[PDB]
């Protein structure tokens, strides 16, 4: 879904005329783009089936471990340790220190381009931005009840798709593996 | 191919080998067992056992 | 259902006069066509009984596997692996790499022409586009309660038809096959 399509949808929802290029100097386009970017950044923070991976980081000469530039959130995977981002570097919250001793394992959530997002996610982002702009620029009229409804319908499909892709099952737990090993001799 | 001698001869009444059958359908060579008559129930029971194990 | 019929229906619902050719230079026709295209693309994302097939893809010399141009969504069928689309190429989410080693199996959802769509689907698309345009161009009046009702009635028929065509049954599960094999000797 090209950004121009989302911009035109927002303009049509706001009542103004459609455009042809996202570079047009109309002042509403900048606000639309900023709102779209902010909503996209906020939505993907939790993590989904297409923007979550595990990675390992290594320390520098001094002992400071940097973090990926495109990431949005960090989490630990080493026992009960806690990590957080501070001063453009990882912070060891469990020991109140900034210098590490070796590599660590952490979960990372990445931010992607608007084009690569699935259709369902793009619809949710577009319809959230449209309402955020319309309410702040024209007041709370009776037409927002359609934008909210469209957002909810899109969110249902998003959740269904995410549940379908992950393929959760009860056969992946270790007790089942132990039972199957026992049922062999 | 090599034979080992040991030829022996017995009257049919006192032969030491005894083949037996449980149920023999006329025309065939080998018999049939009792379990073969009740395969459906066992097949229907195994799946229910598997489902019970999954729930447990 | 020709596109001209849908355009004329939308124009009649909006109150303007009917037309004769979809190439007419009236400015509302472009908006109608864009809305129809967007709604058609969104609706078919989940997949139905007429636009779902399984296919196998092969890697290039480097090891990158492209994806069909007409597809809307991709899914994996190899164990518990996860695949996604990124940078006009398939991405291996389970290993955080872009280069594959061999062929893969994936589900694909295709986008078709408006003419080939069944009548029930075309009615739903037309009545969604009509409401999306009317609400954004004239406000939320009392006449949208008929468009929503028509959309719901059409969706019921669509779902009934899809359920009829798929022909789901309990005899296709493997336990039934095992039972039938047991009932033979």
């Amino acid at each position: 879904m090209e950004l121009l399509d989302a911009v035109n949808t927002c303009l049509t929802a706001l009542g103004e005329a459609r455009v042809t290029s996202t570079d047009t100097r109309h002042p509403s386009v900048a606000l639309i783009l900023q709102t779209l970017a902010t909503k996209q950044k906020l939505l993907l923070e939790r993590g989904w089936w297409f923007n979550t991976q595990d990675e390992e980081m290594f320390p520098d000469l001094l002992g400071r471990i940097p973090y990926p530039a495109a990431s949005i959130s960090v989490e630990s995977l080493d026992g009960y340790n806690i990590y957080s981002k501070r001063n453009n570097f990882l912070f060891n919250n469990t020991c109140n220190t900034m210098y590490f001793t070796g590599p660590v394992c952490i979960r990372v959530t990445y931010n992607l381009d608007f084009e690569d997002l699935p259709e369902s996610v793009a619809t949710v982002i577009t319809y959230r931005a449209a309402r955020a702009v319309y309410v702040g620029d024209l007041g709370n009229d009776a037409s927002v009840q359609d934008l909210v409804l469209n957002e909810q319908q899109a969110m249902l499909l998003v959740e269904e798709q995410h549940m379908r892709n992950k393929k959760h099952s009860t056969r992946r737990r270790r007790p089942w593996g132990k039972y199957q090993n026992a049922l062999s001799g | 191919g090599l034979m080992l001698d040991n030829l022996e001869v017995y009257p049919e009444a006192i032969c030491p080998f005894i083949p037996a059958v449980w149920n023999l359908v006329t025309g065939e060579t080998y018999g049939r067992g009792l379990v073969e008559d009740y395969a459906g129930d066992l097949a229907k029971l195994s799946a229910l056992s598997e489902a019970l194990a999954l729930y447990e």
